């Protein structure tokens, strides 16, 4: 019902879509494709994480769910950024 | 059935 929550939810879904594509292509050794999807995923993760979600009005199961989505997104953003830098610098094992 | 935890697992595996 709050518009800030749907932004978080949309970012969560899109980020997963692109990071999953990135991981699929990465596992298949398609490193240029992977970097592409990872960068798109980063954009969505950043947006979802950027939404203020600890204010006074931010109460209830919806906001709680949104915060947990952002928790997940911050963790994944760290992992994607690491893998991206590794691929960009050609250090993939 | 979106599971971000599964993503983390796959990144860890790519390091091996």
């Amino acid at each position: 019902e709050p518009a800030e929550i749907k932004i978080i939810r949309e970012a969560y879904k899109k980020a997963f879509l692109f990071v999953n594509k990135g991981l699929n292509t990465d596992e298949l050794g398609q490193k240029e494709e992977a970097k592409n999807y990872y960068k798109q995923g980063i954009g969505h993760l950043l947006r979802g994480i950027s939404i203020s979600s600890k204010e006074s009005e931010h109460t209830g199961p919806g906001w709680e769910s949104a915060r947990q989505m952002q928790q997940k997104m911050k963790e994944t953003l760290q992992n994607v950024r690491t893998r991206l830098e590794i691929l960009e610098k050609g250090l993939a094992t | 059935d979106i599971d971000f935890d599964d993503l983390s697992r796959r990144f860890e595996e790519l390091k091996k």
